């Protein structure tokens, strides 16, 4: 079983298991904290935000990655951003608080 | 609510390979490391490759 | 890499530093601090680190001087 | 069982925890070689707009894709076939969507056999 | 003033907190991108939004990705310009997706929280009973806000035909009605500074254990109210905040309707009754049709927001109960828990573990068509980089071709390009690791020897994840985090990790044996060179005692290797294990029968004095040596070599 | 589809706007007089978003909340 | 089975033979099969422990420590106290033994070099300064904190020493067993009381016995001191080691039991809670043989006792018998003294790590803990800013966990 880019959850956008379903394994909950037990920072920042389901930033990071970009513009996935959203549409208006 | 139901049966010849998982009657397991070539055989007194 | 942990001083600290050297090399394009040896944009950075070749000050100063 | 004359030594870290020594002349000669019969159904399923059409006429498909299947679309019993080749035309309406049941993907070889069970109510072509 | 906010408006960087609050009418206002003025979402007819629908793009923003809902213009040249034909913008399509709504309340409704969530916060700020607070609010209740001149107190509840009766006995001088506003002007009314001061001189007055307890508790709760500076007036929402039209999407379901989530039916309903009641306002309604548009009204909210939470759950056609924003954010369904719950990943692949004794410490034996899955579009970047890729579907098509100069290129992106790998199960960190892969022909996962603990598993199959750490940071912490030799220590116990056993510790020992009468006992070989000749050679036996020089490179007081040469009566084999030895660790350190225990005594000694590198290197040495010896010790176990106790009978 | 989305999408869309304050937030509290904090809080970006529009009601709002803001309370942020 | 197997495995089982060790053999395999299961449990519930911490201290200068010495049992040595003292930092300057001289100097890094003197030195105990008195608020003091032994030099800021030790305990937890075992370590982790707790004094006092109730006899621990004679009731099925009349402390064992959490944390106090704990650990650890640093026991206290009763607020606006954050309680305490206003009088008290785990100081981390919508209704009307400070909270919003490279990350935003 092998994935590096496949078919996602069009309703979770997270990536399938196996060459298959061309995914790779679960992240879950037990690797998570495996990862955190190291701490690969931008590594599973991009495991739980690129690698998982920016779908957008897919697009855009093959057209970056296509360059070669090796990096990424991070913080708040946009998972944020989308509730965010919700929470103003619910009507609590919040701020982004910078120190 | 279906008009024909065409079963094909897909028949694929399954070759042996390093990787594969292999056992024996004694309990002895394990897991196919690699075809070694001929000449890694241990040669028999009698020039017996095993 | 006790001698490149040295030279950082923090795993964390010689990482970022070393990708923000290694972005200027490759991305940035800036030249090879060293020899190149065919290595990685990343691998130069970390020679370059276990050299001293690159400081994160030495990263500030130059990056200052660049803005003139 | 394969009575193999084997002996119980290491080699080189090539065979401790249980790691299987083997001589590649046995894989020469495929002396535990197999083979694998995963069957795959297609079914005319009878849809709103026009029932599941299994037909050898598949519109943006190619000649070479249809090489395998019959006139019928129906993969000649043994032809070989591809991971995602067109094993089955088949067809639903879109004029028409393309339905075909292609051969799945990874899934490449000979079209062993093709059991076509129509609906009961539902005609058999030249092939079944 | 307030242009210098745009400088205290910091640029866009991350919070190093998140402040959550009560939107103000205002804020809300802000918040939104319009005004709604139509309950459907979207024209069944025009299979469009509708006008001041729930996803009427004009106000929600691009319905197309880059193309006008009056077509006047299109294209990427025209992204995010507003045509007056038109009244929207040319962004990308999820601007549709973006921008906001509003649907400005007549009357303000207070937070189904605020009231429901007992304790209720209205109700603990107004310190009145549930069923008395709910009347009010549920118009069921008349509440004196100010008596005034009239006998009536202030924020008190009372009855309709009280209410009358008062009204007509006082005239103007009482203030008193049914409904929720009263509250809200009374949170309005609240003076939290006299409200806590006369708490404060009542608690301080209050001698009483509970009494004063009360007191302070309140006072309490008062200067954490003030202190969160929350406008007690921003309780009761005066204003309804929309969903983007995507965010609330009524999605075309197979028939041409619009499959929603009941929310968006809710909100489309409320939208109706809103109508209905500004239609009403502008109608100049009587007043009991007035109170019931608005008790409707506010029903409608309270449904949207939580239904089933307050009244009962508006049942659709499927009697189900309504799917209200809440239950988006309740849960693991809200995307905190059953996301974390689990995430299949990309860049990963599963594969059978394979032991390859070959490979380095650094080096990972890595299934070069699952490589070839793995890299495909830096391999597509790396043709495009050897120019040879000039379309994408050109690089699929040359991966397809699988090309010598695809494969080439694969070995050239390989070099020195690790990436993430993992071993289940997630026992101890050391559990996944990645190492410098190098593509190994095939589909197996080859596999360093000492990993195996460290792995958490064993070579009975154990299918394997390996991440693609792509990112020159994830590569730096591949590099650096994820270094495997960077983990020679236990995380847990400090100790060796990777400390000798079984094959290797067979060659060791095999070494390690001594006979007597040997082949050739009593000799002198000049050094390592000297036995490795006579043994391999065949010219004396590995399990011979013979002397030999051995140039002890010893640190010394500032840590030189000071050699101390000496002929020392020895073993062939330790004579041959010597070589190995590193300089800086005694002969007698290996001049004796060595074995696992002593194995992992030496490597601790190495880790010790030889830190990490220098042990690291000597680590691998004698795993290639071991297998060796091991493989040339030429022993294997008989059924004869059971030989049972000979008085084992006499025994029984 | 991924490789067609790159090689294809004109428009990119960029990223979401955001919001930043504090510091300088007490210097223009200073300026505006007001005491709390809250309004430093929710209404820094409603007042952001309505200088953007600069509207006579989006001008009449962002008044209206200044008001209310330097009308009482006191807190500070931290 | 009295029957002995004379015969040999490669000698040929007997049928009986073999049908006997049948039995065991099958229990051995559904043991396995059991207890393959509890450890990933209480992993978890460590992990979802540990999910907010991080270390970010290096200096913690507070003279108190591990006083640290051998473990002996039965007169014998057990462990030995070099072995228990690397990675760490002193709490004062070690004399030599026997000697005014320092045979190391305060908040002195545990050197090999300096393990090797100290075997030379040959002594007893040290104090060595502690994770647990780690005088750094927020995270653990070098300084204190010892050293970090998986790199062998000091930590950095941004180790989350609070996960690796969590993943110390359950990958050892891993191959212990339940059975005392995790049951035990469970049970201590959630701070059951015990059930016999050994009869101990109230208070420091004249011991007496007082007028024996109902089955359960009075003891008048008549306070020397002058306080309240404190009168029990005593069970007469629990044998009196101690003679009425004599003298007490604070927590004198009288009659013999069990021990509990919350009791030996307020008679006997914290410090020796967590020696306690970390000994019974250790001995369990021991015999099942499993050899971990007690470092990880340190952090799983610290973890533990953030909360602590208010003995007397003082000018705080907190109130008296208030358990909070002890270390918010220390905040308020500063800042008062720094205005002069009268600080809070602290008694901390022992709480179960599960309950630390449900109950969280971050919005966030509570809600996704338990009571996600409840918690979330709670905030939402409460609407505190949420500053994110811990690791879970961070992975929840989509912004790098400041740990290690995102501590750097935040250092350098603040550059």
């Amino acid at each position: 079983h092998a994935r590096s880019t496949g078919s996602y959850s069009l309703v979770t956008q997270q990536p399938l298991g196996g060459k298959a379903q061309f995914g790779g394994q679960r992240f879950g909950e037990m690797e998570v904290w495996a990862l955190e037990a190291y701490g690969a920072a931008y590594t599973l920042q991009e495991m739980l935000t690129v690698k998982s389901d920016d779908v957008n930033g897919r697009t855009k990071m093959y057209k970056n990655i296509v360059d070669g970009n090796h990096q990424m513009e991070p913080g708040m996935p946009e998972s944020f951003n989308v509730l965010l959203k919700e929470i103003r549409s619910l009507g609590i208006n919040i701020e982004l608080e910078d120190e | 609510g279906v008009l024909k139901i065409v079963k094909v049966y897909l028949a694929v010849k399954r070759r042996i390979q390093p990787g594969d998982k292999m056992a024996g009657r004694h309990g002895n397991k394990g897991v196919i490391s690699k075809i070694n070539p001929i000449e890694d055989m241990p040669y028999d007194e009698n020039g017996t490759p095993v | 890499v006790q001698d490149a942990v040295e030279k950082i001083g923090n795993r964390f600290d010689l990482v970022l530093v070393a990708a923000r050297r290694a972005r200027q090399m490759q991305v940035g394009g800036k030249d090879p601090l060293v020899p190149e040896e065919n290595d990685k944009t990343t691998v130069i950075a970390l020679r370059e680190i276990e050299e001293g070749l690159i400081n994160n000050q030495i990263l500030d100063v130059r990056e200052r001087q660049e803005q003139q | 069982g394969q009575n193999m004359r084997v002996a119980f030594m290491p080699w080189n870290g090539y065979n401790f925890e249980d790691s299987i020594l083997v001589s590649e002349r046995v894989v020469q000669e495929d002396r535990f070689t197999t083979i694998h019969i995963q069957e795959l159904a297609c079914v005319s399923r009878d849809t709103k707009l026009g029932p599941e059409e299994i037909t050898a006429d598949i519109p943006n498909v190619g000649e070479a894709a249809l090489s395998k299947l019959d006139e019928s679309g129906i993969v000649y019993i043994g032809a070989e076939v591809t991971g995602g080749d067109i094993l089955v035309g088949k067809v639903t309406p879109k004029d028409v969507k393309d339905s075909s049941l292609r051969v799945p993907n990874g899934v490449s070889g000979t079209v062993i056999d093709v059991q076509v069970f129509t609906r009961d109510g539902v005609e058999k072509d030249k092939r079944a | 003033d307030l242009l210098k906010f745009l400088k205290a408006q910091t640029k866009t960087e991350e919070f190093d907190a998140i402040k959550i609050a009560l939107a103000s009418p205002d804020m809300i206002r802000s918040w939104s991108f319009g005004e709604v003025k139509k309950p459907e979402t979207i024209n069944y007819r025009t299979f469009k939004p509708e006008r001041d629908g729930l996803f009427c793009a004009r106000i929600f923003g691009p319905v197309k990705d880059y193309e006008c809902l009056c077509g006047k213009y299109k294209r990427l040249k025209h992204r995010g310009v507003i045509c007056e034909k038109c009244g929207v913008e040319v962004t990308q399509t999820k601007v549709r997706r973006e921008r906001m709504g509003h649907i400005e309340l007549a009357s303000p409704t207070a937070h189904i929280w605020f009231l429901k969530s007992l304790p209720s916060r209205i109700g603990l700020l107004l310190d009145m009973p549930l069923r008395d607070i709910e009347r009010v609010l549920y118009f069921e209740s008349y509440v004196v806000i100010e008596g005034g001149m009239t006998n009536l107190e202030r924020q008190q509840i009372l009855t309709e035909e009280q209410y009358l009766d008062a009204l007509e006995e006082f005239g103007d001088e009482f203030d008193a009605k049914m409904g929720a506003e009263a509250i809200q002007a009374l949170l309005k009314s609240m003076d939290l500074e006299q409200e806590c001061e006369q708490l404060r001189e009542e608690l301080n007055e209050t001698n009483s254990e509970t009494k004063r307890k009360k007191l302070t508790k309140r006072i309490k709760l008062l200067e954490a109210f003030v202190q969160s500076g929350n406008k007690p007036e921003w309780m009761i929402l005066t204003v309804l905040p929309v969903l983007p039209p995507d965010l609330r999407p009524l999605v075309p379901l197979d028939g041409g309707r619009f499959a929603t989530s009941d929310l968006n039916d809710l909100y489309r309903r409320v939208i109706n009754r809103n109508n209905r009641l500004k239609r009403l306002l502008d109608l100049a309604a009587p007043d009991i049709i007035v109170r019931n548009e608005k008790r409707m009204l506010q029903e409608a909210v309270d449904a949207l927001l939580d239904n089933g939470r307050r009244g009962r759950a508006i049942t659709g056609s499927n009697k189900r109960p309504l799917k209200s924003l809440a239950d988006m954010i309740k849960g693991k369904q809200g995307r905190f828990r059953q996301n974390l719950l689990g995430k299949r990943v990309d860049y990963s692949g599963r594969s059978v573990i394979t032991v390859g004794p070959y490979l380095r410490l650094h080096q990972c034996g890595l299934p070069k068509k699952m490589a070839l899955e793995l890299f495909k579009p830096f391999i597509y970047g790396k043709l495009e980089l050897r120019g040879l890729a000039t379309t994408i579907k050109a690089a699929k098509k040359m991966v397809e071709r699988e090309e010598a100069v695809v494969w080439d290129i694969l070995d050239e992106v390989i070099r020195e390009h690790p990436v993430l790998l993992n071993r289940a199960p997630t026992l101890h960190r050391l559990g996944i690791q990645a190492f410098e892969p190098v593509l190994i022909e095939g589909k197996a996962i080859q596999l360093h020897p000492l990993v195996c603990a460290a792995y958490n598993a064993d070579f009975d199959g154990d299918q394997m994840a390996v991440h693609v750490p792509l990112t020159l940071e994830a590569q730096l912490e591949a590099r650096a985090l994820m270094m495997s030799t960077n983990n020679i220590l236990s995380p847990a116990n400090g100790e060796p990790i990777i400390v000798p056993s079984q094959d290797v510790v067979l060659g060791l020992y095999y070494m390690t044996r001594d006979c007597v009468n040997a082949k050739g006992e009593g000799m002198v070989l000049t050094g390592p060179k000297e036995a490795e000749r006579l043994y391999r050679s065949g010219l004396a036996s590995l399990h011979a005692r013979v002397k030999v020089r051995i140039t002890e490179y010893e640190k010394d007081a500032n840590g030189e290797l000071v050699a101390k040469t000496s002929l020392k009566d020895t073993t062939v084999g330790r004579a041959i294990l010597w070589m190995i030895v590193p300089k800086g660790l005694p002969y007698s350190i290996v001049n004796q029968a060595l074995g696992k225990k002593a194995i992992s005594k030496m490597l601790n000694t190495c880790y010790r004095i030889l830190g990490l590198k220098p042990t690291v290197i000597f680590a691998d040495q004698i795993m290639y040596t071991g297998f060796a010896y091991a493989a040339r010790s030429g022993a294997s176990v008989g059924i004869d070599d059971m030989v049972i106790p000979e008085k084992k009978h006499e025994i029984i | 589809s991924l490789e067609d989305l790159v090689q294809n999408g004109m428009m990119e869309q960029k990223e979401p706007l955001i919001v930043g304050s504090r510091k300088e937030l007490r210097k223009l509290c200073e300026e505006w007089g007001i005491t709390n904090q809250r309004m430093i809080g929710n209404q820094f970006s409603a007042i952001v978003t309505f200088l953007k529009r600069g509207d006579k009601y989006s001008m009449e709002c962002v008044e209206r909340i200044i008001t209310e803001a330097q009308q009482d309370k006191g807190v500070t942020y931290l | 089975i009295e029957t002995p197997i004379t015969a040999n495995f490669r000698e040929g089982l007997n049928v009986l033979q073999y049908f006997i060790s049948t039995h065991g053999a099958r229990k051995g395999l559904a043991d396995t099969a059991l207890k393959t299961a509890n450890s990933g449990y209480l992993t978890r519930r460590l992990v979802d422990v540990a999910q907010d911490l991080v270390v970010t201290e290096d200096d913690c200068g507070t003279h108190e420590g591990i006083m640290m010495t051998p473990v002996i049992e039965g007169g014998d040595v057990k462990e030995p106290l070099r072995d228990r003292v690397l990675g760490r930092v002193t709490a004062e300057d070690v004399l030599k033994p026997g000697t005014a001289d320092i045979l190391v100097p305060r908040n002195t890094l545990l050197h090999e070099q300096w393990c090797d003197l100290l075997e030379e030195n040959s002594v007893d105990a040290v104090k060595v300064r502690s994770v647990v008195s780690c005088d750094t608020d927020f995270g653990v003091c070098a300084h204190c904190y010892g050293r970090d032994l998986a790199r062998g030099h000091i930590i950095n800021k941004g180790e989350a020493i609070g996960v690796i030790a969590a993943q110390s305990i359950g990958e050892p937890g891993t191959q212990l067993t339940m059975r005392g075992g995790l049951p035990r370590v469970a049970d201590l982790f959630e701070a059951r009381r015990p059930k016999e707790p050994a009869i101990l004094a109230e208070i420091s006092g004249i011991v007496s016995f007082g007028k024996e109730t109902k089955g359960k006899r009075r003891l008048v621990i008549t306070p020397v001191d002058g306080s309240d004679p404190y009168e029990e009731m005593i069970p007469k099925w629990r044998q009196l080691n101690v003679f009425e009349g004599e003298r007490v402390e604070r927590g004198d064992v009288i009659s013999d039991g069990p021990e509990a959490p919350h009791d030996i944390l307020r008679l006997r106090g914290v410090h020796a809670v967590t020696r306690y704990i970390v000994n019974e650990v250790q001995d369990v650890y021991r015999l099942q043989g499993v050899k971990i640093n007690d470092k990880h026991i340190e952090v799983i206290v610290r973890q533990m006792l953030r909360k602590a009763t208010i003995v007397n607020a003082g000018s705080s606006d907190f109130l008296e018998g208030e358990q909070v954050e002890y270390s918010r309680v220390k905040i308020a305490n500063r800042e008062l003294e720094a205005n002069g206003k009268v600080g809070a009088t602290y008694s901390r008290d022992l709480l179960g790590i599960t309950k630390a785990s449900l109950a969280t100081e971050s919005f966030i981390s509570a809600a996704s803990f338990q009571e996600t919508t409840r918690v979330l209704t709670e905030a939402a009307v409460a609407g505190k800013r949420d500053e994110l400070r811990g690791l879970k909270e961070n992975v929840i919003v989509g912004r790098l966990i400041p740990a290690g490279t995102g501590y750097a990350y935040h250092q350098d935003r603040m550059r």
